[PDB]
RNA sequence: GAGAACAGAAAUCUCCAGUAGAACAAAAGGGUAAAAGCCCCCUUGAUUUUGAUUUUCAGUGUGAAUACAAACCAUGAAAGU
RNA sequence: AAGCUCGUAUCAGUUUUAUGAGGUAAAGCGAAUGAUUAGAGGUUCCGGGGUCUUGACCUAUUCUCAAACUUUAAAUAUGUAAGAAGUCCUUGUUACUUAAUUGAACGUGGACAUUUGAAUGAAGAGCUUUUAGUGGGCCAUUUUUGGUAAGCAGAACUGGCGAUGCGGGAUGAACCGAACGUAGAGUUAAGGUGCCGGAAUACACGCUCAUCAGACACCACAAAAGGUGUUAGUUCAUCUAGACAGGAAUGAACUAGCCCUGAAAAUGGAUGGCGCUCAAGCGUGUUACCUAUACUCUACCGUCAGGGUUGAUAUGAUGCCCUGACGAGUAGGCAGG
RNA sequence: GGAAUACUGCCAGCUGGGACUGAGGACUGCGACGUAAGUCAAGGAUGCUGGCAUAAUGGUUAUAUGCCGCCCGUCUUGAAA
RNA sequence: GAAAUUGUUGAAAGGGAAGGGCAUUUGAUCAGACA
């Protein structure tokens, strides 16, 4: 759906031996608070020995884009299994928020390579400062000094089945 | 004794629709079964 | 759709009015369900109940019987209630000077009570003097002592009685009876 | 020509229309198979302690 | 054909454990069995005699007979859709008392000790067990204990 | 494994190591080491009466098996069996 | 079907807590048994050629395995317990038992009430008699045996069909949704909204052009191997110190998306049909909308259950009335007509 | 540094339009508004008004149109076959 | 003096069957209340 980013503060449950346990954070792209403590669970099980019988959520707050209407680029490494093996991936996006891009992420993987939701790990997330570390040429051809360009082949919307002109395309 | 009392609640289909295009999956998964936590009062009122 | 957990429209299984057409007996079932109704006496719900039972379940009721269960302790001018037969019974050679109250008496009991200085009363009468039951007891015969009681749960290592028409040397004592004859039972 | 030989499909099914009935339990349980001696004994005991309750 | 014999398909159940064979030592001879008591029923493979049926592997009856080397159990049975009462004459070997409510037995000691004490002072001593409950609120502190950022990690062989 | 005339890879004798890799009428699986194996001594309980129980099971029969009771015996210093 | 004894006593196709039982999945073989690959260091008055090699064991290692192997060992299923028939204090009986008023079993009397000993539920619980039909089954998911395989043959647990209509899958005994008294209104399920056809020729980011495109589970099939077709990605090298081709990026080896080659059957032909190409195709996201005998409310019919009402002067106390719930059905049973 | 807005939630806040339904039949109950008498949307619809009083509504029947509907009985796991 | 089956007359429909269910149009026909 519309994702939203949240941080997710989790620990083990204490005991006599170990109080105060320590305590891990991520970051978790999801549509709703309930996924986001689902998918922090997903990624601790993998890292620690720990589920969620074993621990409790500390703490859930939704992360918001600090500057949403600055034009940015974003470069994200992913993980993601096909149909016969698991491959890395890095890509690059341009858009006005992380969770702006990241929804424009797992379109792409959709469309190109039919990977599911289920099959896709975030693994970084990170904005490019400066020009030239840039390495996708799709990208990088909005980066031109005064970049202009035409939109040929108007097509307009009719709300009526008949019309008693021809159309024209002109723009 | 105060919920044993309460006949069991004969609630109808929810208004505006169940939200998703298959119920029979977790919530989690888009579906409508399983926790969904403080999300339960928007769909109680729906149907109530 | 409903998961039921119950069968549906079940009847309770108990009866609600006696299977005779008798015309006095639904007098008797009409006057005894105004009395409960309205009295709210464990009593007359008891008694209610008797006379819509069948004739096996409504064993008869000897003088006997009678005369043992006013030798409990305190019970010596209590008011005997019999929802059925009152027979009469020769083996007993004493009979107390009580009242009983019963749907029906034998022309020998009738004789035996009333010459022991007793009274033999109708459940009409006996409400009128006992609304509610009042110092009353009520006695029940044997229901098992029926013959046709031996013969259920037939079976082997039971102990019943075979459904059987001539009972001698030759009837149903020979292989399965007797270790000599391949087995016993 | 041949038929089926076994199966339990529907048997479970069956048994709880009605079935699954824990066992009555009572007091004073039958004293059946216990030994002898023991009985014997037990039956004096009773009858000596059923005397003493008459008598008192 | 088929075979259905007494001690079938009991290859691995009356197995001695590993590195436990031999002689039965002398605790097991030297406790004492009343009627009443529950017991555990687990045979021994190295007495022959006195020995249960392999269905009874693992079952919990009642005392009800006591004998020289033996005591006899009592045991319900499902057969079709009602239980049957079984009895069972088990040597001692292959018996042993059951902790299923030995441990329930303290539990009644200190439900008195509890309704004494507060007999005289309290009310509503509340001698019921209840189940786990949902925790309480708490407060959690970041003092030298800052939260460690995770990632997911890439995909690697390392065969 | 190390030794002893004939004597040799296998005859008999001695020592050491040896958890059973042997043996226990038979098919296989369990079980067993101051033994359930091997040798020796003594014996007939592989006996008498009639019930209860487990397995197959309809909780019928038949076969087999378990624990006692009342007798009479075997064996052992004895508990016991 | 007939009831009977009683009126929440006690029970449960469930969980929890405490305490047992098991030898399957997995795992193991420098652990036993049995298979099994390769060297290396040692050993002979005890294999054989030759005066030094191949075998045989010994020791330390190494690769790979087991339905009828195993130290270890789950998940799911499974036994028992959670009180009044209980606990405690005192002391009566016996021919049993003890060296012994020792013990065993059963009792007299006293003390402890339903936060009385976890959770949830309980159209009440317990019990008896009698008799119909049936004793050819079949299918689906998961486990699983024989067989190359079968819409084949045979088992395990559960759910279904048979015995069952209704909405959806064009069509179909078994799939999806949902189970049925007679009607009204509202809302939905699965499945759908270019036209047939009720409902957006909706919105959004991409991918695909086929001289045999593709189009929705069960399901009505396609593979190995290939393509400088097009798209995205991985690794290494060259290139500002001018590479490649003959003044800006290029080269090589690979990965997987859609498309294409591989791809041959007999009457004419079927994503259901028409037709559709920035789709009306494929992947994915967000909303609106359409409609089942299902859900919610109301009326009416019947069934079952719990209740009210004999007081004459007006007719059915098998009467009249109040309250709640329920309604599929072959073989078959019973009841009122 | 001070606000706004979005998102989510709450109100025993107010108010407009549309559809279906009117079961019951003296009184009895619980409440509301009122100093009072009384009133009320409080245990189920009333008030006002028009046309027609007959084939106008309606029933029956034939036909037309939209959608739907395979031949009953029988054996069978399975029948329109 | 029934049915199958048939003639005449009258009415209606009919593009490779006929018949049926729900709803309404059209034609024909008909009861009820005018308190
Ligand atoms: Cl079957
Ligand atoms: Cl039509
Ligand atoms: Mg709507
Ligand atoms: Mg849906
Ligand atoms: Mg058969
Ligand atoms: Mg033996
Ligand atoms: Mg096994
Ligand atoms: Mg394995
Ligand atoms: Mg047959
Ligand atoms: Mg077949
Ligand atoms: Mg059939
Ligand atoms: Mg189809
Ligand atoms: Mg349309
Ligand atoms: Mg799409
Ligand atoms: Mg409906
Ligand atoms: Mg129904
Ligand atoms: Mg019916
Ligand atoms: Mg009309
Ligand atoms: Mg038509
Ligand atoms: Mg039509
Ligand atoms: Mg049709
Ligand atoms: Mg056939
Ligand atoms: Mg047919
Ligand atoms: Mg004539
Ligand atoms: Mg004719």
């Amino acid at each position: 759906a519309h994702f939203k980013e949240y941080q997710v503060i989790g620990r083990r449950l204490p005991t006599e031996s170990v109080p105060e346990p320590k305590l891990f954070r991520m970051r978790i792209f999801a549509s709703n608070e309930v996924i986001a403590k689902s998918r922090y669970w997903y990624f601790l099980q993998k890292l620690h020995k720990v589920k969620k019988a074993s621990g409790e959520i500390v703490s859930i707050n939704q992360i918001n884009e600090a500057h949403p209407t600055k034009v940015k680029n974003f470069g994200v490494w992913v993980r993601y299994d096909s149909r016969s093996g698991t491959h890395n991936m890095y890509k690059e996006i341009r858009d006005v928020s992380r969770v702006a891009a990241v929804e424009t992420l797992y379109q792409d993987m959709a469309a190109r390579h039919r990977a599911r939701f289920r099959s896709i790990h975030i693994l970084k997330v990170a904005e490019i400062e400066k020009t030239a570390d840039v390495k996708r040429q799709y990208v990088k051809q909005f980066l031109t000094k005064d970049l202009k360009f035409p939109l040929p082949h108007r097509v307009q919307k009719s709300t009526k089945t008949f019309s008693y002109k021809r159309p024209s395309t002109f723009y | 004794q105060a919920n044993n009392f309460l006949w069991p609640f004969k609630l109808s289909n929810p208004s505006g629709g169940w939200g998703v295009p298959r119920k029979f999956k977790h919530f989690i998964q888009g579906g409508s079964f399983g926790n969904r936590e403080e999300f339960i009062n928007k769909l109680v009122k729906s149907m109530n | 759709g409903i998961d039921h957990t119950s069968k549906q429209h079940k009847r309770s299984g108990h009866r609600t009015a006696p299977k005779s057409d008798n015309v006095y007996l639904k007098l008797l079932v009409k006057l005894y369900t105004f009395l409960a109704r309205r009295t709210d006496a464990p009593f007359n719900k008891v008694v209610l109940k008797a006379l819509f039972l069948s004739k096996i379940n409504r064993p008869p009721v000897s003088v006997s019987r009678i005369a043992r269960a006013l030798k409990q302790e305190g019970a010596a001018n209590k008011t005997v209630v019999v929802v059925g037969t009152v027979t009469d019974d020769a083996r007993i050679f004493e009979f107390p000077k009580t009242t009983v109250a019963a749907l029906r008496f034998t022309a020998g009991a009738r004789a035996k009570i009333v010459k022991a200085g007793g009274e033999c009363i109708t459940l009409d009468q006996l409400a009128v003097r006992a609304p509610k039951g009042q110092n009353t007891l009520i006695l029940r015969g044997p229901r098992n002592s029926r013959e046709a009681v031996r013969h259920f749960g037939m079976g082997p290592h039971k102990g019943k009685a075979p459904r059987i028409l001539s009972t001698g040397r030759k009837f149903e004592r020979a292989r399965g009876r007797r270790r000599s004859k391949g087995f016993k039972v | 020509a041949k038929s089926k030989n076994h199966t339990a499909h529907n048997q479970t099914r069956k048994a709880h229309r009605n079935g699954i009935k824990k066992p009555k339990t009572y007091k004073y349980p039958s004293l059946k198979g216990v030994d002898p001696k023991f009985r014997r004994n037990h039956k004096h005991a009773l009858h000596g302690t059923a005397k003493a309750l008459a008598a008192a | 054909g088929k075979s259905h014999g007494y001690r079938s398909r009991t290859r691995y159940m009356f197995q001695r454990d590993f590195r436990k064979h031999g002689a039965v030592h002398l605790s097991t001879y030297l406790k004492v069995y009343k009627v009443g008591d529950i017991v555990d029923i687990k045979a021994n493979g190295s007495i022959q005699k006195g020995m249960p049926h392999k269905f009874y592997q693992g079952k919990t009856g009642v005392v009800y007979n006591v004998t020289k080397s033996s005591v006899g159990v009592i045991i319900n049975k499902m057969v079709g859709n009602r239980y049957l009462e079984k009895r069972l004459n088990l040597r001692v070997e292959h018996i042993k008392h059951s902790k299923c409510r030995q441990e329930f037995l303290e539990r009644v000691k200190a439900n008195a000790a509890k309704r004494a004490e507060a007999k005289a002072q309290g009310v509503a001593v509340q001698l019921k067990r209840q189940p786990a409950q949902p925790r309480e609120s708490r407060i959690v502190s970041t003092e030298g204990n800052v939260p460690q950022t995770l990632a997911p990690v890439p995909y690697e062989t390392f065969i």
